[PDB]
């Protein structure tokens, strides 16, 4: 019995208004927001029992529910603030116990988003020294100069996402850890056979999922609006 | 809603200058939200002790309060009951 | 034929405020008192905790302290799912026990009145609605169902613990269930009706009635039995006549305790 | 603060066992509840446990309550590199779905991948585009080795990360070094005690 949420991921302004969607589909009754945040559990912010209901829950303060439908339940923030950067998890259930979560939503509020910024991708090849070492050929992919750190990186093989042999930095690195603001690089890795790098007809490509603006935000500046993005970088395999 | 019924009786015989114990007994009231007052002389009394609420087979309430009082020629003993079912407090005197 | 009630009150002012309150019943004789401001359950009887061990009793309890805060949370729950349908106030009651007979018979009973009408019950392993109930109690029936949990304590409370702790309470009470005490009567007149006035006897079962020598007058209106505090009972007959005829008129009392001799009041 | 967890966090070897503890105050217990959640990702359920003592498993993972303890504990025998995440807690106070959940703060498991065969090397790379700039790979070395963040600020190395070829069974440890503007790999590590016997071609 599943559940999804949308957005997965959005950055936000203080003062902004932000809305997290949860969309159910096995004629649940009950629908619930949580919210995680590092050293607590997941904390009930608000609940709902059918269409038109809407309940308090544990840490309610800043939120708004809203259950229109059997279907959805969404939490509004009518003013975003700092301290609502969170995990945010929704959940369904019947009359029974068991709660099904949704894959959750990372929020984070900035107090200004002068410093959004999409990152640079670079993807490199496989060094023809490993190649003959090993028998293996290492992508690396590296993208660099963004501000905040949400982004996802994901590695595709002729249009389809691969996840084996594959590691990401599980933290983004600051590119000046002195000044503050600061903006962020990461890398990830793809190992295959040789064979498989050595094939003309093998397209690889590495993505970026940049979160920033939305084209709804206003924006001062003279650079190009920092918008939510996919930044790629892309090869062929070679002999 | 029920109305509540009022019923004033002694514990023994009633004879003046004897000490004796007066009955109130409040029935067939809902809701159980209830302030019921023994009164000498119009004047409420102070030690009026109070069973605990019950309820009988067909789901109404009642409660009994009883309270020490020597009953003479002159003196008038009262029940008060204060509920919402009623707009004005209902006043059951004594009858020997 | 004995039957032991657990009554149970509890009052849902608003969302907020609410009070429960519990009393027990040994046929008309009060065995316990959960008042909402204890945290224990109270003796009303030296006899109270029936025959169960000292470490049974505290386990029972402990089990309905739970129950109590649970119960309290759950109505607040199950109006915030029926709403707005359903609003404060609320004025629940429960009625549970058993009622015991020859032999080692018995029957056990969970009933539940909203708003004062008998609606829900316990019925061998589920909650179902009685006849004349709201649609809507399908519901909170459906979730209540659902509490697998739930719904095994209960049976157990009432197919054994019920029966089983009775059992114990009629041995350790027997001095009380059977106490007689003789009754007391005067008479007294209205504008003109006459009244006999019978008050301290105890067990209920009485006989009171208005005669002429022997002719046992028709018209003897016995009114309802009224308790007093200490555990006994009150009753009164009038019998309406017209004024000159109290002459030669008797009050005649019969009652267990007072083995054959009848209580005769002249006029 | 009625669900507490232990350890906090623990450090295993892949392939050693390890139990994680929870303790609670929750009133009524109807049911405990095991999550298991990967860095980035949400809740996936490993086992629920209902009665006054009870017992499960599911897989590597087996798992006690004993209720009146108000105590459980969860068994992961033979750990794997994926067994690395949170491990959360959840009571839940009723049968039905008028109870609510108490999700403790979890217990982090780290477990150290068992490199059988390294082969430490520095490659370089080039970019796809702009064959002029380029990375460098420090990779196939054991656990025992650390990285260590780079001197120069203007040069920059990532932690160690692990990668599985799920298809081959291997298992191959690696970090990056780069630098934008004389810099060279050979010189790229350094700042961290990297085998004596590292492999630097070409
Ligand atoms: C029945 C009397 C016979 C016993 C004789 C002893 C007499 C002792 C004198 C003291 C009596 C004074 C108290 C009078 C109260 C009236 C007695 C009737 C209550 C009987 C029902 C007890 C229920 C016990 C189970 C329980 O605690 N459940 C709660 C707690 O539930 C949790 O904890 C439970 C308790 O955990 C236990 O371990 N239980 C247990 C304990 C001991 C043993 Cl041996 C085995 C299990 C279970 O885990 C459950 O699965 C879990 O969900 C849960 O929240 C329930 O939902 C509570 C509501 C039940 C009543 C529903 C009435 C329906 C009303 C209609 C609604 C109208 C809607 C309006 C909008
Ligand atoms: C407990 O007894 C019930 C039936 O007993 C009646 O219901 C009780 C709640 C109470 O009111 C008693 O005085 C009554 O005598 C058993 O329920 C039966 O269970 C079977 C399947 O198990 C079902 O098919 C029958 O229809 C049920 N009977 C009725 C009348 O509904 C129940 O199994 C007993 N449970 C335990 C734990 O002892
Ligand atoms: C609820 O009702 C009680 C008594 O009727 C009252 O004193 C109290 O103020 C009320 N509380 C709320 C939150 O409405
Ligand atoms: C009854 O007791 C409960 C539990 O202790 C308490 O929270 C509640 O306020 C009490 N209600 C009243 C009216 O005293």
């Amino acid at each position: 019995a599943a559940v999804t949420q949308s957005p997965r991921n959005k950055v936000a302004v203080t003062g902004g208004k932000v809305t997290l969607s949860c969309n159910q589909t096995n004629n649940h009754n009950n629908m619930y927001w949580y919210r995680q945040d590092t050293g607590h559990g997941l904390r009930l912010i608000h609940y709902s029992y059918g269409a038109g209901s809407t309940e308090k829950g544990d840490i309610p303060d800043g939120y708004k529910a809203s259950r229109p439908s059997q279907e959805n339940f969404s939490l509004i923030l009518e003013l975003a603030t700092p301290s609502q950067t969170s995990v945010y998890f929704c959940a369904s259930g019947d009359e029974g116990y068991t709660q099904y979560f949704g894959p959750g939503t990372r929020l984070l509020v900035l107090e200004d988003l002068r410093n959004v910024t999409p990152p640079k991708v670079s993807l490199f090849e496989p060094s023809k020294a490993e190649i003959s070492h090993t028998q293996k050929a290492t992508l690396v992919c590296l993208a660099t100069g963004f501000y905040p750190d949400h982004v996802e990186l994901s590695w595709w093989v002729n249009g389809k996402e691969v996840h084996s042999g594959v590691c990401t930095d599980p933290q983004p690195l600051k590119e000046q850890p002195a000044l503050n603001d600061s903006r962020y690089s990461l890398s990830s890795r793809l190992r295959v056979s040789a064979t498989f790098w050595q094939n003309p007809r093998n397209h690889f490509r590495c993505q970026v999922q940049f979160y920033g603006l939305s084209e709804n935000d206003e924006w001062t500046q003279d650079r190009a609006k920092p918008v939510t993005q996919i930044v790629s970088a892309e090869a062929w395999g070679r002999a | 809603q029920k109305t509540p019924q009022i019923q004033v009786y002694s514990r023994h015989p009633p004879e003046n200058g004897k000490p004796n114990i007066l009955n109130c007994y409040v029935t067939q009231f809902h809701p159980p939200h209830i302030e019921i007052q023994m009164l000498k002389n119009g004047k409420k009394i102070p030690k009026v002790e109070m069973s605990d609420m019950s309820f009988s087979k067909d789901w109404s309430f009642y409660i009994l309060a009883h309270t020490e009082f020597t009953p003479t020629e002159t003196d008038t003993y009262a029940c008060r009951v204060k509920h919402a079912s009623m707009a004005e407090p209902k006043t059951v005197y004594w009858d020997r | 034929n004995y039957t032991f009630r657990c009554l149970q009150m509890s009052s849902f002012a608003n969302r907020s405020w609410s009070r429960t309150d519990s009393v027990v019943w040994l046929g008309d004789l009060q065995t316990h008192r959960w008042s909402n401001d204890s945290a224990t359950i109270s003796f009303t009887k030296p006899w109270s905790q029936g025959k169960l061990s000292n470490q049974q009793w505290e386990k029972l309890q402990h089990m309905f302290q739970v129950y109590r805060v649970s119960f309290t949370r759950d109505i607040q729950e199950l109006v915030k799912m029926m709403s707005p349908k359903e609003d404060y106030p609320i004025e629940i009651q429960l009625s549970a026990g058993c009622e015991m007979y020859p032999g080692n018979a018995s029957e056990s009973f969970l009933h539940v009145a909203f708003q004062g009408k008998y609606v829900v019950r316990f019925w061998g392993t589920s909650w179902q609605t009685v006849p004349g109930a709201p649609s809507w109690l399908d519901l909170p029936i459906k979730v209540l169902n659902a509490d697998q949990g739930t719904s095994a304590t209960v049976q157990m409370l009432l197919n054994d613990t019920c029966p089983l702790f009775v059992r114990g309470l009629l041995e350790a009470g027997k001095s009380d269930l059977e106490k007689q005490e003789k009754p007391v009567a005067w008479l007294s007149s209205v504008p003109r009706q006459l009244v006999c006035h019978v008050s301290g006897f105890y067990p209920k079962p009485v006989w009171v009635m208005w005669m002429r020598g022997d002719q046992e007058q028709q018209g003897t209106h016995r009114g309802d039995f009224l308790p007093n505090a200490d555990e006994t009972w009150y009753l009164q007959a009038t019998l309406d006549v017209e004024a000159g005829e109290e002459a030669g008129l008797a009050c005649r009392v019969k009652h267990s305790s007072l083995g054959g001799q009848d209580i005769i009041l002249y006029w | 603060t009625q669900v507490e967890q232990s350890p906090q966090s623990l450090v295993v070897r892949q392939g050693e066992n390890c139990v994680l503890q929870c303790n609670y105050s929750v009133t009524p217990d109807n049911h405990l509840r095991w999550f298991k959640q990967d860095t980035g990702k949400g809740l996936v359920s490993l086992t629920v446990l209902v009665d006054q003592k009870d017992k499960t498993s599911n897989g590597r993972y087996s798992a006690t309550l004993d209720k009146d303890a108000k105590h459980s504990t969860l068994h992961i025998t033979a750990t794997l590199l994926d067994d690395t995440a949170t491990y959360i807690c959840v009571v839940g106070d009723r049968g039905s779905a008028l109870g609510r959940l108490h999700f403790g703060a979890g217990t982090q498991l780290i477990v150290i991948p068992d490199i059988q065969n390294p082969d430490p090397a520095v490659y370089q790379l080039r970019d796809s585009k702009s064959s002029d700039k380029s990375v460098c790979l420090f990779t196939d070395f054991d656990s025992q080795t650390n990285v260590s963040q780079s001197k120069d600020s203007d040069v920059y190395i990532t932690d160690k990360c692990v990668l599985d070829m799920r298809s081959m069974d291997f298992k191959s440890n690696s970090a990056v070094a780069w630098s934008n503007k004389d810099f060279a790999c050979a010189n790229a590590f350094n700042n961290s005690i990297i085998p004596e016997d590292t492999f630097f071609p070409s």
